[PDB]
């Protein structure tokens, strides 16, 4: 783990849509490709390891992170092999994409066996406040990266996986240069509403609005991965339906629908899920966030809201207690300002895994405060 | 006798406070003191507090345990030593210049 | 400064809605209330004269900043004369009165001061992130004591006070047990109306709905301190009423209105005011609470929020850009769980301003990011 | 001749960068340097990276000033002292052990 230290120092480089757009469609050079990624994912995976291994021991030690930092480690040292292997060998190209494949299965499990060991740890040495943020801290940095992993070696693979019939073929890569927002809404509607008629026999209607002040009667379009859009979304109607049917199982009143208002400015595009489903407390809002506080696993809302991020976007939830929730998917308008927003290991990132509790800075009632009626 | 040894007494942490409970302890016997690092929650009728550590070098002993109510004014409620070599003589419970 | 030294170490002790109820309507026992604020009020006040020393030399030096610190000294000098003096003499008793009443008057201008001394420094010296951070953590503490140090005195001069025709007879001190959150809002709405009229020409109408989930059909009544409740309201109307016939000055539509929703749960109360104001970009969302980023000073805001903090409630503001935006407050719907928010002054606090630029936690690319294309 | 003292080089801070621009200095000379504060932006072609000081010490002496694009890996960038006794020596522009 000398090479982990240096790699490890080095700073991940973060690409805009307009960059993965402008290469794959006016250059889509493999060589080029290659230069760039043999070096940036053994970057990126570096600056992660190093994250892993300032967890607290109790968590490291759970087989589910030792077998995370073991993958992650089988893949750095297969993509380190390429640090000296010449393009100019259409072989050296061939191999290198067969080794992408090979790392992003390897990586399949990723998400439910870190999630399995966090779940371990919790359960045996039980939840601690100052523990659970940097937790909170981690998983956000470590999904995040594991995103963006995901999202560069699916480029180069699409690009240059030769395929013959593909599935989108008007798409660069990944990216949809003309994704109609509403069509996706309405996919990721019809997915929840599925699930949510199996289980309890009933699920709200959909009513969609636009409104594009860009050029009012257009279709909202934005250039956009799809897929990340589709899982936002998917994750907030079901839980809006689940909010909604849990809500009038008892009562006479009838369903009401889930609004959906799709919004395009100069800088934003929006997307609010409203939901008559009853609310939340404020005081709870945040913790939905929570991957460890946490029908149909608390992951839904902590990881879509770092797909939004991702892109220099954002989710955002608001309710008012009795009556309902907005829930705001936040995207850059334009592909020009969403780069890759990336985790840096770096001393900021180091003093965050090695702070220990300090005072509340403001104040804290008594839990059994004076009465002062006598 | 002992190695040179410091007790953490129990101050007024607010005007009128006459005694305090002390809730939690957040440092760990064994564990590097800095000053200003956060000791214990200290709860009173009025509030509770961060009670922080004045005067840096390592927990030796705690001499009030979590969960303890009532405690008065000027109680020592834990034992700070210079050095962590020194810590093990204190598992039995001047020159600090 | 010895003495405030020892009293910026006590810490302060936050109280109750409900405290300051069962006191004034139970107890009002002047004697107790005496014991607690001739000790309570210099905590207060040392806590935050700390932090202003703690302030960058090129602020501390302004004459504003200077001047602020005096009257503090001042008031803090005033209020140590009754820490030896007996209770037991209703001579004492008065004089402690009179010197609150001082206190309160001396007090008046602290905010717009303090603003200026603020103005002064960026315009003398420039706007830097760093320090920009650093003063709106100052700002939120020291203007949220501010305010809990007008509460104390208000409850104690309207208790004692003697006064024979009070305002408020049915109130307690400030505090309504039945305050009626519509009419407050009505109020806040007339008196925004009146000089968004007086300045354009023209306003938006008023629409107001109640969800009332702990009891369906009745008014929505919290206890509170109205003129809290009364500002924040104020301060949002006025934004969205401005907004809104901006927008529509030279559009041919008509004024949509400006909607409000009160609902009341088991925690929370909250309130929407909505408006069709053409929103805001996300990016510039977090800019609208600082104080010096910042017809009709950019402190409304911020204020307002340290309002709805100050009880444990809190502002919120989200906007669709292209459309409109929902500002709501939340406030507590038990008074038991109303408590003073105070900064405390510790290490906690004191680290906020020592601290140094760090490096970016998460990465950011290139203001000239390479041409992918070619 | 010159009191100890140690230059910091640009290195390569991401494995492409062959050169980089001094886009704003974090620390003031004279100001002390610890382990891992941020000392400049550096902006290259793929990145705007917080550049952190690896030793500690004082700034004794900034050797590109803010502004200046293209500079290459290795060049001084700084100089650093360990006492800020010897900062005056350097406005003149192995101990060390
Ligand atoms: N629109 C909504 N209305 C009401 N409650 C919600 C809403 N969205 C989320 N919640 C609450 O937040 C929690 C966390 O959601 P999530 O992270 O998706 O995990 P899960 O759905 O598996 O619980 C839910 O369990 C639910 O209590
Ligand atoms: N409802 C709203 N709609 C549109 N813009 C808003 C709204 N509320 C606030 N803003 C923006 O936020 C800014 C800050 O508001 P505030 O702190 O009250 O100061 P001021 O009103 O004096 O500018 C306003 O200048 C305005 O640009
Ligand atoms: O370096 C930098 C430019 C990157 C160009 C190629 C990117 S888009 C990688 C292909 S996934
Ligand atoms: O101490 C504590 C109880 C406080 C009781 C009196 C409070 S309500 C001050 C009057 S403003
Ligand atoms: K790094
Ligand atoms: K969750
Ligand atoms: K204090
Ligand atoms: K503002
Ligand atoms: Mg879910
Ligand atoms: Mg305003």
């Amino acid at each position: 783990p000398k090479q982990i230290e240096r790699y490890s120092r080095f700073s991940p480089s973060p690409l805009s849509i307009k960059q993965f757009l402008d290469f794959g469609r006016d250059n889509a050079c493999e060589k080029t490709s290659y230069m760039f990624l043999r070096k940036e994912l053994p970057v990126r995976l570096a600056n992660t390891m190093r994250e892993v291994n300032l967890l607290p021991d109790n968590l490291l030690n759970r087989p589910s992170v030792g077998l995370v930092q073991s993958w992650y480690m089988q893949s750095f040292l297969e993509l380190l092999e390429y640090e000296n292997k010449s393009p100019e060998d259409p072989q050296v190209l061939d191999n290198f994409l067969q080794v992408l494949i090979k790392v992003r299965n390897r990586h399949n499990d990723v998400v439910p066996t870190m999630a399995q060991g966090v779940i371990e740890y919790k359960e045996k040495f039980g939840f601690d406040p100052f523990i659970s943020t940097n937790i909170q801290y981690f998983l956000d940095r470590f999904y995040t990266n594991r995103i963006s992993f995901r999202m560069l070696i699916n480029q180069h693979t699409l690009l240059f996986g030769g395929d013959t019939n593909p599935v989108h073929p008007k798409h660069i890569g990944s990216i949809d240069p003309t994704c109609n927002v509403a069509d996706v809404v309405k996919d990721a509607y019809e997915t929840a509403k599925m699930l949510c008629e199996q289980y309890y026999l009933v699920a709200p209607e959909l009513e969609v609005e636009e409104f594009n002040a860009k050029a009012p009667d257009k279709p909202i379009q934005v250039v956009y991965v799809p897929s990340h859009l589709f899982h936002m979304l998917f994750e907030l109607f079901k839980n809006s339906m689940r909010a909604t049917v849990e809500l009038y199982e008892d009562r006479k009143e009838g369903y009401p629908a889930v609004k959906t208002l799709v919004t395009l400015g100069k800088e934003d595009l929006s997307i609010k899920i409203s939901d008559l489903g009853g609310g939340v407390p404020l005081r709870k809002i945040d913790r939905l966030f929570n991957y460890m506080y946490s029908p149909l696993f608390g992951y839904g809302l902590p990881i879509s809201r770092l797909y939004a991020r991702y892109f220099q976007g954002d989710l955002k939830l608001y309710s008012m207690e009795g009556v309902g929730t907005d829930a705001v998917i936040y995207l850059k308008a334009l592909s020009s300002e969403s780069f890759e927003r990336l985790p840096v290991f770096n001393k900021s990132a180091w003093r965050h895994y090695k702070t220990t509790p300090e005072a509340d800075d403001w104040s804290n009632p008594s839990s059994e405060p004076r009465d002062a009626s006598k | 006798s002992y190695p040179p040894h410091m007790q953490v007494l129990l101050p007024a942490l607010s005007p009128t406070m006459t005694m305090g409970t002390v809730q939690r302890w957040e440092k760990k016997v064994g564990e590097k003191l800095s000053e200003g690092d956060l000791l214990a929650e200290i709860e009173t009728d009025k509030a509770t507090i961060g009670f922080e550590v004045q005067e840096e070098g390592y927990l030796a002993k705690i001499l009030v345990p979590e969960g303890t109510r009532d405690v008065p004014l000027g109680t020592p409620l834990c034992i700070i030593v210079e050095k962590e070599a020194d810590i093990s003589a204190f598992a039995d419970y001047t020159d600090l210049k």
